[PDB]
């Protein structure tokens, strides 16, 4: 987990090079485990994870920013990436091709509160599987 | 308590004494009281069953139009006196949390029934039961059925 | 842990354990700066007597200490930097890059742009020393890092803040509770039924 | 003849109604909150009327139709949400 | 001039049993008597009834006869046992109404003021309705129609009679019309109370409908006044659902957290403490 | 004193010097009326003193009239501008005669409390049982009067 | 020093006052009795009786 602490760290910076060099020296393991393929997929969706983060981060962050700051130095490509990031649905950053606009959150909706209760109302569906184990465990002799 | 008996004379004593006849029927519930048992009454002859003339078109009458809620199970009550309630309801659930909690060490590697009988605390596990949590739990969903039903009625 | 049972001004001796009375103080400084940042710390700490005439004791002690009570950043974080510069000198050092400056900013700057809305980057960057350009990119880290709920307009380079209500942040932390404990359960559920 | 269907009393739906200016607007809504027409909240950014009447009148017997099928329509809703509520509740009732 | 009238569940099944005794031979349909009690906070009150065998011709509804001095001598029995029991009302049964009422309550008002009509339902029990009540008022039918009888119906409401509680749970000990067993007890709750608001509002509609037609007499100067305002008040309005989108749903997953959560951990801690007493017993059994 | 006294009417004290300010020059006797306005420095202190009584007034029967009005207008209606009427709306809120709250930069007031969910579910609750308490009474009405009715 | 209810907007020069709902301390509760109640029971009796 050294060379995966690592990769980690590489991963939140968003650098190539320190990354590519460990994996030329301790990347036989991931070879023998079978990631290497996904390793090289991570290597260069690096980018990809932290543009995430940093719109996680940002509310309207300008495309130039982005793109200094993951080493990209292009405006299109920027652009291209927050495209490719928005129409994957795992960040909610837009494009307005003025300068990059991003909406922010808002205020707790209808099913905001209500979709915990959705998503975790299971639990006595937990609670039935649990009783009816005991009914066919509880064998007197 | 409706208790019917029967003077008798000095004569059922003498004679064949119980005037109780012969039959399985004045046993089955028979339970005169102590003073009624010291007393001649009650003991004197028998005592009476009693039986009550539950007929139809009293009875049905009787059940249908007394005890009378009929158009009442429609009430919304979301928040009356619901939201102190809550927080009466979580402060409850609270002390249960500390005596769920002090169980869960007391939890003795004795066969904690030995423990349990010689230090009863009525507890969560043990008498505040999950029954009272299930009433809890079933006062908000009714308050929360009723409150949906009636949304979706009011279009 | 450590300040719940540290402020407790009952030495064994009158200088002795920890090197001195002073220096059991600068530990309890340490402690409470990083333990909270100013709720009624002033009938805390502050009220403490022995606290303040101790504090007349070490000026500048008593000078970050109330710079953060005053909440005036421009001497707070030169003073906050001496505070690190001296924790290096410590063989207490143990938060070297967590929890000498970075957390009790990050309490600074929570206190601060709460109540705070859109509080411009270049302002508050005089408001709380120089550099604004070391200010945004601070601010960027710490957002990163997860603590400072904002967000930052570089368009416009503005700090648009997003401090939950009492009831929308209480609600984050019950689902979040409700992960952790549905993580739970499914773990007991595995231990049962094997 | 709207039940809150249309709870959005606007100016020009006033001048509409009333074929009367705006400043005249405000006198006859407190006339009206007065007698007891409309007592629902008055706007004047949007301004929007909120509609409670509690002085009912002859309703045109003879146009008694949008009443009878506005409860109609009150009936088969509820109706409707009572047989899903119990399609939801075979498993209990059944 | 009472404000409303509040019946007790202590009268109505020995009217009812009044009719069974005194119909064997009385097959007119019409038992006609006095309900007595009281009256002290605009709140009447029956406790005691009394039947009279009663005959009817429907030539004008002008044909009867009653016992009087019979009645006056029960009323007088029951004041000396009673002091506080009075005649508050006289009852007859067929609940279409005739036209002998009139002469009735003017021949009975003797005895109490404000006559007031009760209708007792023997044999309908059509929802839950026991009996009715009805105020005698013909102080001009309205501001400008004609004159008419017009017996309107006060506001009725079953009582709750004290030490009562004890015989009815003895007498029906096989219903239990209480809130046990909760969670399906306020389902039935639910049910009922869909059934009867069905009901009625289906009545009202077709009252609604049979006033389009036209072929009853439209009593509309009392309808529309008291259904206009029913049908604008403003429930259907969602935006105050928007303002209280968490109107109570932080409390429906605070109880999805802390009552299925909770019944899901007590049920496993039962479960695991039984399988361990299963697994030690069938350890160490031999 | 009709006009004046009810009715929430808007009392624009510079109709009123015409419409209702005859006292002042020429009445039946107009002795008091001189005695109070028609004199020079206490008359014009008392005139004042009407001036800012009706524009309280009319800030109060506004205020359970008009939920949102917009600044002109309400400026409008008190016969002042806007900082005068916001001044004057200040002197009412720390008097706590009214609920006001106001945004200074967009210059818009509102009236209402917030709603807590609480009691909006409970108006609503109660809503509700007015509406059954409605059916039923509608039942009992409608089918007694169909009872007479059906009487044929 | 929660003394007042309001957040300064300084982007647009002015204080947004707001009346802070203080009933909700419900959520703080909930969330008390979550910790208490399933931490201190879940961890110790399921890691005591790790076989079962």
């Amino acid at each position: 987990l050294m060379p995966y602490f690592l990769l980690t760290q590489a991963v939140r910076t968003g650098n190539l090079a320190k990354f590519n060099q460990v994996l030329d020296q301790f990347g036989e393991k991931f070879q023998a485990d079978g990631t290497y393929t996904l390793i090289i997929r991570l290597r260069h969706n690096v980018i990809k994870t932290g543009v995430r983060m940093i719109s996680l981060s940002y509310s309207r962050i300008s495309l130039a920013d982005i793109a200094q700051k993951l080493q990209l130095d292009s405006p299109e490509d920027a652009e291209f990436i927050v495209a490719k990031a928005i129409r994957d649905g795992v960040i909610e950053a837009s494009i307005n091709h003025e300068k990059g606009y991003v909406q922010s959150k808002e205020m707790i909706d209808i099913y905001s509160t209500r979709e915990p209760q959705l998503a975790f109302h299971q639990r006595i569906s937990f609670c039935l599987d649990i009783h009816n184990m005991s009914v066919k465990a509880m064998r007197f002799p | 308590v409706i208790d019917a008996f029967r003077l008798i004379n000095a004569n059922m004593m003498v004679l064949g004494h119980e005037p109780r006849q012969t039959t399985s029927n004045l046993g089955h519930l028979n339970k005169p009281s102590i003073q009624a048992l010291i007393h001649g009454l009650n003991r004197h002859y028998y005592s009476i069953t009693i039986n009550y003339r539950k007929n139809e078109l009293e009875q049905k009458m009787l059940l249908n139009l007394h005890k009378k809620s009929w158009m009442e199970g429609l009430t919304l009550q979301d928040y009356s006196e619901h939201c102190k309630h809550n927080e009466s309801v979580v402060k409850e659930m609270l002390e249960l949390a500390k005596n769920y909690n002090k169980a869960v060490e007391e939890e003795d590697k004795m066969t904690p029934e030995q423990l349990a009988i010689k230090n009863v605390g009525k507890q969560d596990p043990k008498r505040h039961l999950e029954e009272h949590v299930d009433v809890l739990m079933t006062s908000n969903i009714v308050q929360c059925l009723a409150a949906m039903l009636d949304t979706v009625v009011f279009k | 842990q450590a300040a719940e049972l540290f402020l407790d001004t009952v030495s064994t001796f009158t200088s002795y354990e920890l090197m001195d009375y002073k220096t059991f103080v600068t530990y309890t400084v340490y402690v409470s700066m990083i333990a909270l940042e100013r709720p009624d710390l002033r009938e805390k700490v502050i009220k403490g007597a022995e606290i303040l005439e101790v504090l007349h004791s070490l000026p500048a002690v008593r000078q970050y200490l109330f710079s953060l009570y005053e909440c005036r950043y421009s001497v707070f974080f030169q003073s906050l930097a001496v505070v690190e510069q001296e924790m290096k000198k410590d063989w207490l050092f143990a938060p070297h890059y967590r929890y000498y400056v970075r957390e009790m900013r990050i309490h600074a700057y929570s206190q601060l742009l709460e109540s705070y809305r859109s509080l411009t980057l270049g302002y508050m960057a005089e408001a709380f020393g120089v550099g604004v350009e070391f200010i945004d990119q601070e601010l960027s880290r710490f957002i990163a890092a997860g603590r400072l709920h904002c967000k930052i307009d570089k368009v416009n380079e503005i700090v648009e803040t997003n401090r939950p209500d009492s009831k929308n942040w209480q609600y984050q932390e019950t689902i979040k509770k409700g992960d952790l404990l549905l993580n739970r359960v499914q773990k007991l559920s595995r231990v049962i039924n094997m | 003849t709207r039940p809150a269907n249309h709870r959005q009393l606007t100016f020009e739906e006033i001048a509409k109604s009333a074929k009367i200016t705006v400043n005249e607007v405000e006198l006859l809504v407190m006339k009206a909150l007065s007698v007891g027409l409309v007592k629902g909240s008055i706007d004047e950014v949007d301004k929007r009327v909120h509609m409670t009447w509690v002085q009912p009148r002859v309703l045109d017997l003879q146009q008694i139709k949008g009443m009878k099928d506005r409860l109609e329509f009150w009936c088969t809703d509820v109706k409707s949400m009572e047989m899903l509520v119990e399609h939801q509740a075979h498993d209990i009732l059944t | 001039a009472v404000q409303k009238v509040v019946v007790h569940p202590l009268v109505l099944l020995s009217v009812v049993d009044h009719f069974n005794r005194i119909g064997k031979v009385g097959n007119q349909k019409r038992v006609v008597g006095v309900l007595l009690g009281s009256w002290q906070k605009k709140v009447l009150d029956v406790s005691n009834s009394f039947a009279v065998p009663f005959d009817e011709d429907d030539k004008d509804d002008s044909v009867w006869f009653l016992d009087h001095d019979y009645l006056e001598n029960m009323y007088g029995m029951f004041k000396k046992v009673n002091a506080r029991e009075r005649i508050v009302g006289w009852y007859h049964t067929g609940p279409k109404l005739h036209k002998n009422d009139i002469a009735i309550n003017e021949l009975m008002k003797r005895y109490c003021p404000n006559s007031v009509l009760v209708i007792i339902d023997v044999k309908p029990k059509d929802l839950g309705l026991p009996t009715e009540a009805y105020i005698s008022v013909e102080e001009v039918h309205d501001d400008g129609t004609p004159t008419s009888k017009t017996f309107e119906h006060v506001t009725s409401e079953i009582g709750a009679e004290e030490a009562e509680e004890v015989g009815v749970e003895h007498l029906l000990r096989d219903i239990k019309d209480t809130t046990v067993g909760t969670l399906s007890q306020r389902i039935t709750n639910q049910v009922h109370g869909l059934k009867g608001l069905n009901s009625k509002l289906l009545d009202i509609r077709s009252y609604l409908e049979k006033v389009a037609t036209g072929k009853l007499p439209i009593n509309h100067q009392i309808i529309y006044q008291l259904q206009d305002v029913f049908n604008l008040l403003p429930d259907v309005s969602l935006q105050e659902f928007v303002k209280a989108f968490y109107l109570k749903t932080n409390d429906q997953m605070v109880v999805v957290y802390l009552a299925s959560l909770i019944r899901s951990v007590v049920a496993l801690h039962n479960l695991i403490n039984n399988k361990i007493a299963n697994r030690d017993a069938e350890k160490k059994e031999g | 004193l009709l006009k004046l006294f009810t009715t929430m009417e808007l009392m624009r004290w510079s109709t009123l010097v015409e419409d209702y300010g005859m006292e002042l020059r020429k009445g039946s006797l107009e002795s008091p009326a001189t005695d109070v306005f028609g004199s020079t420095e206490e008359g014009e202190k008392r005139w004042k003193d009407l001036k800012n009584r009706v524009v309280e007034h009319n800030i109060r029967i506004m205020a359970k009239y008009y939920t949102r009005i917009t600044m002109k207008r309400m400026a409008q209606l008190l016969d002042l501008s806007v900082d005068e009427s916001e001044a004057f709306l200040s002197n009412l809120v720390v008097n706590k005669t009214i609920f006001a709250k106001v945004d200074r930069l967009a210059g818009i007031i509102n009236f209402q409390r917030p709603k807590d969910p609480n009691n909006l579910l409970n108006d609503w609750s109660q809503k509700l049982n007015s509406l059954m308490s409605l059916v039923n009474k509608t039942t009992h009405l409608i089918a007694k009067e169909e009872m007479i009715h059906n009487l044929q | 020093d929660k003394k007042f209810h309001g957040i300064l907007d300084q982007g647009e020069g002015v204080l947004i006052i707001f009346d802070e709902p203080p009933v909700d301390k419900t959520y703080e509760a909930a969330l008390e009795t979550i910790q208490n109640m399933s931490k201190v029971v879940d961890s110790l009796y399921n890691k005591a009786k790790k076989l079962t």
